[PDB]
This record gives structure tokens, C-alpha cells and sequence, in this order.
């Protein structure tokens, strides 16, 4: 287990995958966790409903994490809900790879608008909510791994790269308030043989194992930690 | 069913360098994947060596989605 | 100077500071260079005269870089003129600095679209016009600010770091037809509290990252691609 | 209150300062932690019976982590009291900080073989007592210093990162029996204004923000993650 | 070619290899190169008479580089007869990989201190020599790769890694000096699956690269690693 | 005498000096300081100590050598300790 100072935590992208288990994961550290859904409200539901049946505190909130004015409204509602907001986490993602000669500027704006302006809105809206009681935590998570290989990734690396670098630089912006913003870049996850080929743990990753990487990252324990990427690919890259 | 599909599935995303979650039965090779010329014979070649069967060119020309490559390869590869 | 095999190079946002001194030295080593530039023609042309006059052989090319149609058309115009494209520089970026609490979406998708996507259109037509003949080079012009953030650049530093991991992969789409990609970060440039924090105790010269652009871009770096390439008087390692 | 699947961990150089809080944080989770000391006894004994008095599991061990010999029979009598180790922390290490043209080569070889041999005895013999229980979690106390080097510190920032690249070929040669290698590049430690005002922090770190960084890489909760160098250093480097 | 302000430099491990190339680079670009050879003379001679009927300036001089006072009074002789150095590159390491379980660990200090402290001495010689110019550049080499896997390498990845800290840290020193210090980390030169320009890197490739970095051309460059690797890692 | 070896030591001193910082011997005199008035910058002077150091034999230790700002001191210290 680990430990928390604030309460809750806000996963955008949280109804499938990695963010269902990072909501899972937070929720049974103690954490209130909202489950952000955009368009099918079911499979969110069907988490709340699980993790409240398991004695957890859990809640869903609808919105597009790539709209500026909707996101801005689902942390007012939540900051009423709560009181505030503790911990940010930004996984509302989207993959398309493609070759690049293959890939219209469209698909790539696609890829790039949604997963960066996403995360630089709800960094943007941490500092706003997080300043004045001088504490907090944003992870920011990485899409994970698309393809075996190196190829069709262009839209995925200028995503996870241009992620990383303004990550960094609202480290700088958070700091005197402690407010600290990392990554995780997640490896190939299971959410065969020959994927495992390159992996030296010799297995896929679990999503509980980046949901607990992402735990630490807004946990007391990194308290001294920000600007940071952490990976958990299973030494796939070192 | 979904065993050859997904077996199948795997081979066209490595050949036209997508991800997986593109190849869906509905998603056609040239216009939704983006298959060039040689890309088509690439796969072809790399189906056909995998199944051990061989594709009439004028069948071939009429498999525009990835459904259409995996109902034929159930009607004809080796039980 | 330099060795190299291919025989013209457009830069993108050329017309001047570290771009137009881009154009000068590759010139100077004997590249028809092509000066992209958006706007006003003046001062392209006036580096397109000074270059002529030193020697060397330069065009004019207005484009914007960030839009797909024109920069496409650009990379075709050139290769009709002279039978293909060696090399390409993507320089062209913005900076809109502000902290982020001030900082609309508009102010962040501006930066993001022109310095990240503009590079993306460059790089995608390279692997186009220079896969035929195996063999390109292409530099991305990125900065320090991509590799450790900043205060108050969010939306610089996420198109330079999203600059930066885009090369990479770039980089390996074109190297088995011996495309070449690799970045430049520049520290801070010319063109003292700025300078205490630097071993070297200066500016950088803008000549001096346009000759690590020329190094990269040279058959002297044949078996260097993917990289990262600091210019920065020791600011950062 | 992390969870961990072993049971003991060694330390080395673990009387005072980073060390003896990683001690004291893995006692508090529950290990029977191992204390080296080289030559005074007293405050590693003090730091011993300050833990068990907590009812933590301590125990005291002399060795000089850069001898091959001392190194691999303490690592033998860890073994044959406790039925084997699970966790190793190579944390000794000196500095001789000078300018390179005052630095005499002994002053050189003296932190090489201090810093960055004794890292590699215990990595090794962790291989060795781990592989067959397929199972272990090895972190390297590193520094920012091996990251980004530092004037006065050629000797210092060469033994770091030398360890910081060593631990990633051993995370490479564990991985396959499950035993993971990791480093910790801590910044400016408080166990000096002109220093602070580069930490975007604003301060210096506690020795419990490394302990509690270096028990995340040995718990459970880093299961996928190895060949990572991790940094806790207050936005110092990035 | 590359424009040199200075005008000689001390090449290490130089006999053969890539060393040997960028003696052959240096010299074609108009530098008298010193050619360091421990054992074989024989090579050495060979090369400096090779470079000098090509109307280059070179000489060959004897020193273990992981020797203090060897490499010591080595610079000392070439500042005796060309009235200084401007340029050094480090090159005297050597492989001996084994798996950890079965390295000795005196093998890996005997490899440790060959490839690191020949380094630290000929950086530090370096600061001494090139200060009073105010001017200098110094390139660290790091061993080739040597494996096709991940395995085998605890000493190799020890010594390279140790190497890459270690001149950033003299990059701080000597730029007090305007003394430059930078690492080349060379690829696969002569698992070609893995290297994405798909073929093995020619000695040639990494001594131009080292060229550059002593060049005029790298003026605002130190501190840096410089991937010669094909982007076999990025 | 011991005049005699002062004259000697000091011109032995000087000529270091003079080189090390690339003046002339004449401005070299006891109350010269190395920064203010022969040119040298901090470097300049850790280097001076240092070729003095191994000219004439001695080890300065850096407590020590931080006091030593003119010529007068370098005279006194090796004359000295
Ligand atoms: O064996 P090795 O392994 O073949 O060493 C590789 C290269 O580095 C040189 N080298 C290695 N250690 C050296 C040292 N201490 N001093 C000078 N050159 C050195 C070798 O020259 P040598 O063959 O002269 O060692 C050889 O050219
Ligand atoms: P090349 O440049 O010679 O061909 C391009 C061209 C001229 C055929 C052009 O796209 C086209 O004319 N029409 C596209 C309409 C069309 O034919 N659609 C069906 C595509 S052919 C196809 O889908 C067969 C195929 O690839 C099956 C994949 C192999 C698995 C069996
Ligand atoms: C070379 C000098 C004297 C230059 O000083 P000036 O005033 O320019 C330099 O700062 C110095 O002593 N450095 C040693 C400082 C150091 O960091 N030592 C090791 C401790 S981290």
C-alpha cells in the first residue's frame, strides 16, 4: 500500500484498461476516484458499481478530457462535490498509427490535439485547483505500446515526446506551490511469444503494475520527485 | 471463428504497419488501411505462404475488406 | 567546411536569424539553397541577393510551413527545378510564451500546430521525394527548452520535445533507403543571468548551430541518425 | 505499508545519513534489515537498537563493501542465518572532490574502486543468492552527479555513472529469474542558498524522500519496472 | 575541409582500427596526428609512413595510456616538439566481456582501470597543456559494440557509462579554458536487423564524427555524446 | 648568505610568476598582487600554485594557499614552513 495525504484523485479516460485499474488500484488506497467517461456511460457505471460494492469511494463524471470548456466545468463540479482536488491523473489517449506517408496531417492533428491538449488542460486546471492549498500530484501516462517494431509510430512519438517535455515544464510552474507533475510510459501491456521476444522480465506487463507505478508517482512517497518520467516496460527500454 | 480471425488480424497490421485495432472485419485494405500496390502483393504472398493455399488473381481483386480474407481462408485452407 | 554528396536543401523559415545563417553556411559549402519564407519578401529576397553575391546559389520559396497543401506543392516545385530534393531543414517555429494558468488552448494549439506539425508535413514529403534515389538528410531544429521544459513554455516546450521523439521515428522509417533524421537543440542563441548558468560564459552564435546542422545534414555524419544533437555551451548534458 | 514478497535486506554503508534511513524506512515495513558498517561499531549498533526497540528485525554486519572477500562471505553469513536475501541496496560510496589538475590518479582509482566496484561485488553476488529462488530487488544509490557531472567531481560523477549504466547490464542478466536492478539518483540531500535556489523545490531533500523512492524499487509495486534510473532530486535535473 | 584553429593532435590507441582512421582523417585535414602505440611499433611506423607519403604530418610516440607518468611525460614530449597540443582523443579502451556470475572481480578492475583511468589522465593532461592557449578540444571514445545481445556487458556498460559522466564533468572544468570535451559512443562498426541503416558502421564513419567534434565547426559544443550507431540506439 | 639566497629564491620565484601569468619580470615585485595587478584570474592562480609547488618541492595546503594573494607571500611561505 501506499500513503496520502489528499483524497481524491480525478482519471480521465478511466472507463477500460489501465485507467479502470488505476481507478481500482487508488480506490483501494483510500482514495475517492472519479471515473471520466466521454460517450458510453455503461462500462464506467459497471466500474463505480464494482468498486462501491468492494467498500470503496467512487464516483463517474462525463466529459470530453479534449475540450477545454468541459473539462474546465467537470473539476468546478468536482471541486463542489469534494471540496477540491487532490491528484490528476491525464490518460484520455487515443492510438492510430499509421507509416507516415500514409497518414494525412488530419490523422495526425487527430492523434496530437486530442492526447496533448488533453493533458495540457487538465495540468493547466491542476495548478488552478491545487495552488492554494499547496499541495498536489499530476501523473501524466504515455499511450501504450502500439505496434511490435519501430515503424508507424510518428503520431505516437510526437504525442508521448511532446507529453514528456511539457510535463517537465509544469514541474517548473507547480514547484513553489508543491505541486508535482511525472509520467509513466507504459511498455506492452496485457490489455504473444513474439512481443515477449524483447522484453527482459519475459512477460507482458499488468495493468495493476502501471496503475501501482502511477500510485507511487502521486503518493507522499515522491514527495521529492518531479519533472520525472518513469518507465514500466519490463527493461524493454532502459 | 475469432482464433483465425485474430491470427489473421495479426499478419495484415504487421503487413500494412497498423495497429490492430484499425483491422477490423469492415476496414478495407486500400481505402481504410492504406495498401499500396505492393503492399497487396506483399500480403497475398505472406497469406498464401502462411495457409498453404494460392488465390485466384481475379478472387484476390474481389477481397476489399479484411472479413472478406478471412472467410476465404476458412472455405480453403487444410482442416 | 563540409563534404556533401546531394546538391540543394530548403530550409523552412529561413528569412532570417538562426535560419538565415542556416541558408548562409550551407551555401557557403556549395548547396543550392532554398529560403522559405511566409510573409513579407523583403528580407528572403535580400538574403537570396546577399547569397548570390557572395557566390553561392539560392532561391526564394514562399510558403507556409504549416499547411499541408502549400508545403506539399513547395517540395514539388523544387524538385521540378532541380530534379529532386537532397536535404531538408524544418525551422520554422513560433514561441508564444506564458504561464500556463494564462494560457487559452488557442495559445497552445498555435505553437503545437505550427512547430510540431509543420516538421511533421517536411519530414513526411522527405521520405516521399528522397526515398527513389536512397539517400536524404533532414534536420529538425529544436531547442533545450524540448529536452528540460521551462517556466512559462508549455506549449514550446511540448512542440520541441514532440519535435524531438518524432525525428527518432522518422529516422527509422527512412533509414533503409538512407533517409537520415536527426535534431539540433540549440541552447541559448544570439540571434548575463542567461550566461551564468553556461560553462562556455557566452551566447551561442547562430553560425554555430547552422554548422551542426551542416555536420548532420554532410556525408561526414553517413552513420548517425536518430540522434539529438545539443548545442548548448554545456547548459545542459 | 508497501508490500514486499521477501522478507531481509542488506545495506551497505548504512550507519548514518541516506543509508541509515533506508534502513530505518524498510524496518518500518517490515524487513529484517541488514546493517553494514566498515570500522565504528557504535553508531551502527545505536541505529540497530533504535529499530528494534520500534519491534522492527535488525542486525548489525561489518564488512568493506569494495573487498571482494569481506563482501561475499558477509553476503554468506547473511545467507546462512536467514535462509537467503532477498533485497540488496548498494549504497557506500566516498568523495574526494578536487579540480582534475590537483587530482592525484590514487585519488581517482580511491572512488572508482570505492564506489563503483563495490556496486558491482554486491550486484553480482545478488545475481548468485537470488537466482535460485527466481526472485529479488537490487537498487544502486547513484547520483545527479553521474547524470549530469559536476566541476571538482570527474572521480565522483565516474564511479555514479558507471553504476548507473553497470545496474541497467545486470537488469538485462536478472530479468530472465525475476530479479530486478535499479538505481536512485538522488539531488542535494540535506544529511548552500546558491544550491537551493536551482531546486525548483525550493529545498533541500530528506533522506526518508530517497528511503522511501529506494523501498518503492524493492516493493512488489515496481514488479515491471527495471534498468530505470530513478531520479528524486526536486526538479533539479530533468 | 573541417577548419582547425589548432594544429596537432594526440590520437590513443592509434595503431589500428579506428584509431588508426581518424590518424588517416586528421591528417588528410591538415593536423600533425601523434600516433600512440604500446606494443607493435611495427604498425604504427606503417601508418605514419603511410600518412607522410601522402604529404601529412605525422609521428609515432610509445606509452601505456592507463600509465600516469607514461602518459604524463608522452605530453610532455609532443609540447617539447611541436610547442603544444591542441586536440587529444582518447581511445585506449579494451572489451573483455563475460557474465557477471563468472567475472572475477579483478577482471573487472583490471578493465575499469585501463578504460577509465587512461581516460581520466589524458583529460587531466589535457586541462594542464591546452589551458594557457585558452583554447582545445578533447573527444572521449568509447568501446564499439561488441555483443549481439544485452548479456556479458557489466564491465562494458561500467567503463562506457563511467566514460560519458566523467568528460561531462571536464567539460565544466575546461570551459573555464574554452577547452571542449565531448564522448563519441560508436554502434556495430566493422543483429544487422537491429541497426536501422542496415549495415555495420565503416571505421571511417566514427573518425569523422570525432573530427567534427575537434573542429572549429563544434565550437559551442561540450558536455555531449555523440551517437555513431546507425540508430541502433536513439 | 642569507641575502645572498634571498636574492636567489626571489628571482627563482619571479621568473615562475612571469611566465605562469605572462608579464613581465619587472612587474613582479613583493606587494604585486596576482589578481589585481598582474592579471590573473582564480584559475590562474590555483595553476600558479601549483608550478610553484613543484619547482620548489612543497605542498601547499589549500587552507594555506587560499592566503597567499601577492609575491611577498609566496616568498614568505617557502622562505617560511
Ligand atoms: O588490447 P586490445 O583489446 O586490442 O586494445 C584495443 C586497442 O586499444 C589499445 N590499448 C588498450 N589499452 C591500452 C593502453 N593501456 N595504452 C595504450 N593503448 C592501449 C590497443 O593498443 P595495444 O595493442 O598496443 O594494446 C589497441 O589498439
Ligand atoms: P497499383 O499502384 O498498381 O494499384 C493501385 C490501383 C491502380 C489498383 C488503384 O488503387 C485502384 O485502382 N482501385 C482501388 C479499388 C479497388 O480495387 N479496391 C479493392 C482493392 S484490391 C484488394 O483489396 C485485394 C487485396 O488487397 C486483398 C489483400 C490480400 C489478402 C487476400
Ligand atoms: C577554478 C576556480 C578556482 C575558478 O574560480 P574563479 O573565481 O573563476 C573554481 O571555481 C574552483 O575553485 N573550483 C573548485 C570548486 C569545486 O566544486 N570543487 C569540488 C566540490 S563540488
Amino acid at each position: 500500500s501506499m500513503q496520502f495525504t489528499g483524497k481524491n484523485v480525478l482519471i480521465t479516460g478511466a472507463s477500460k484498461g489501465i485507467g479502470a485499474e488505476i481507478a481500482r488500484t487508488l480506490a483501494s488506497m483510500g482514495l475517492k476516484v472519479w471515473i471520466n467517461y466521454r460517450s458510453n456511460a455503461e462500462v464506467a457505471d459497471a466500474l463505480k458499481n464494482e468498486l462501491e460494492e468492494k467498500g470503496y469511494k467512487a464516483a463517474v463524471i462525463k466529459f470530453d478530457a479534449a475540450s477545454e470548456s468541459d473539462f474546465v466545468e467537470a473539476i468546478q463540479a468536482i471541486v463542489q462535490s469534494d471540496g477540491g482536488l487532490s491528484y490528476l491523473v491525464n490518460n484520455a489517449g487515443v492510438v492510430r498509427d499509421k507509416l507516415a506517408i500514409k497518414m494525412k496531417t488530419e490523422d495526425f492533428h487527430h492523434v496530437i490535439d486530442n492526447n496533448l491538449t488533453s493533458a495540457f488542460i487538465g495540468c493547466r486546471e491542476a495548478l488552478k485547483v491545487m495552488s492554494k492549498s499547496r499541495f498536489g500530484s499530476v501523473v501524466n501516462i504515455a499511450s501504450i505500446i502500439g505496434e511490435r517494431g519501430n515503424m508507424g509510430q510518428t503520431n505516437y512519438s510526437a504525442s508521448k515526446g511532446g507529453m514528456i517535455a511539457m510535463s517537465k515544464s509544469f514541474a517548473y510552474e507547480g514547484a513553489l506551490r508543491n505541486i508535482r507533475f511525472n509520467s509513466v510510459t507504459p511498455g506492452f501491456i496485457e490489455t504473444k511469444a513474439d512481443y515477449v521476444k524483447n522484453i527482459p522480465l519475459n512477460r507482458l506487463g499488468a495493468a495493476k503494475e502501471v496503475a501501482e507505478a502511477v500510485a507511487f508517482l502521486l503518493s507522499d512517497h515522491s514527495s521529492y520527485i518531479t519533472g520525472e518520467t518513469l518507465k514500466v516496460n519490463g527493461g524493454l527500454y532502459m | 471463428l475469432m482464433a483465425l480471425f485474430e491470427d489473421i488480424q495479426a499478419v495484415i497490421a504487421e503487413q500494412l504497419n497498423v495497429d490492430a485495432a484499425q483491422v477490423t472485419p469492415e476496414a478495407e485494405f486500400v481505402k481504410d488501411l492504406g495498401a499500396d500496390s505492393l503492399d497487396v502483393v506483399e500480403l497475398i504472398m505472406a497469406l498464401e505462404e502462411k495457409f498453404g493455399i494460392e488465390i485466384p488473381d481475379e478472387q484476390a481483386e474481389k477481397i476489399v475488406n479484411v472479413g472478406d480474407v478471412v472467410k476465404y481462408i476458412e472455405d480453403n485452407k487444410l482442416a
